[PDB]
């Protein structure tokens, strides 16, 4: 068959909220305060989580049905995937070639020994480059990506959520648009939904384990205050 | 509170 | 007359704990958010603050008979003078020749426009160059301006302040080798001590004025989210 | 609360 009206407007629309809101070039960086290799790394990636916040909140406001939610939903949805959209975004930068996140010169680059001197180990570092690893080789179109993202966004399963019958129905139609672009402009794409639903899980995974080592680290003022009032409100347990 | 949130949120 | 031992060893270290927090290279600015000529300025000198906040504390740990007060009248006496103490010791830095505060070179020197773009006006932005400039002419001793900071800080006239008869005698103490070291050691300062006494009430005035332009930015949540959890907590309101 | 300052209090 083929994409209809509506489903293709919502494509317009994320694929632009996206650029609107995604640097590949990554210049604002040098705004953070600088890279440092107890945690000599919390202060600069703190602000590069923090500037990425700030991003998939103004992705978020531009997703078809986002803004008629009420805050309070908005909100529950924004505290609970944060983490998770944030990784998947920074797919854009991962290299399978040096398995790092490349956002400039030797500068830049994070590697899995730099987030360890941010507060977190290795033994959990590991899934995170497995799940990019994975991701990346699903070479997914700028289409599917920003899909993705508005689909783990609207997840009725976060614990905060009121009308999650409503959540539900709108992750549904972005489903839908992404079943549908697969099937016509996507050659080869027979398993790939199935696959892209399946990165959905490892995400939580990720999240919970990001969770325990926020909150230690968080517990720890000589650390917390290292951090940013976004991210400590966003991470946050205040409810 | 989240005080920061909804300003961003507009 | 002459400096008694006790007397002495209050100089030793003071002077010796404003060594330790005070580097007159300011190097450490490079780790701050770079500056940037709506308040493009906020960042960098929320950042310069909350640096001085903390070695302010480090000073105060160190002033004799303040680690016996109680953890509740040490942070009532550093959360409403801090911005004063900032103030004093930003003296080393100001220079009359520009009229700004040199910490280093084109890129860390303060002229009053920049504070401009970090929330504050002219108005009252004047009152801290005259307060700068008539301190500044004081040429006074390394001793002398340890001590002023130390008698700053022990003001038992502070909202929170319980023990304050205890807080009084301390600072009483250090306004005697205050008075006999100009007495003995400054040869022609027999207005000084006056004069600095004088500087105090000009710093209550400077701290008024901040607490309310502070009150009006930290209101407004897009600008508070661009300060530090130790400023928003040592100039917050809690108690 | 004051979580911070009591830390760097010691
Ligand atoms: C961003 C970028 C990269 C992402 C990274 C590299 C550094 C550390 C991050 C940010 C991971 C961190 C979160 C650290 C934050 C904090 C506050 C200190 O708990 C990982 C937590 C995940 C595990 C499972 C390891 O615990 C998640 C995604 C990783 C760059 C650009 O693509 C924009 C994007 O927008
Ligand atoms: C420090 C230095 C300079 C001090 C400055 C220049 C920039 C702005 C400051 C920090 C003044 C500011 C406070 C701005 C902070 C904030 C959080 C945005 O409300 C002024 C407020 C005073 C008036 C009366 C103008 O409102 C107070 C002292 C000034 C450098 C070095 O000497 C270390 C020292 O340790």
């Amino acid at each position: 068959h083929m994409l209809s009206d509506e489903q293709m407007q919502i494509i317009n629309s994320l694929v632009e909220a996206h650029h609107k809101t995604y640097d590949d070039s990554y210049s604002d960086f040098v705004r953070f305060r600088p890279p440092v290799r107890r945690l000599s790394m919390l202060p600069h990636l703190a602000d590069l989580v923090s500037y990425s916040i700030q991003k998939v909140i103004g992705f978020a406001k531009m997703i078809p049905g986002f803004r008629d939610l009420t805050a309070e939903d908005q909100i529950a949805l924004l505290k609970s995937s944060a983490i998770e959209i944030i990784m998947l975004r920074s797919n854009q930068s991962f290299s399978l070639e040096d398995m790092s996140w490349s956002c400039g010169g030797p500068d830049f680059k994070y590697c899995i020994n730099d987030v360890t001197k941010a507060g977190h180990t290795l033994e959990l570092l590991e899934p995170l480059v497995k799940f990019q690893v994975g991701l990346k080789k699903l070479k997914l179109h700028e289409e599917e990506h920003v899909l993705l993202m508005a689909i783990c966004l609207l997840s009725p399963d976060r614990p905060g959520v009121q009308d999650h019958v409503r959540i539900e129905a709108l992750q549904d139609r972005l489903c839908d648009v992404l079943q549908a672009y697969i099937r016509i402009q996507h050659p080869g794409g027979r398993l790939l939904y199935a696959k892209m639903i399946q990165k959905l899980a490892d995400l939580r995974s990720l999240n919970e384990e990001h969770s325990k080592q926020y909150r230690s680290l968080s517990f720890q003022p000589e650390h917390s205050m290292q951090l940013t009032p976004l991210v400590l409100e966003v991470f946050g347990s205040e409810v | 509170k989240h005080k920061i949130l909804h300003r961003l949120l507009q």
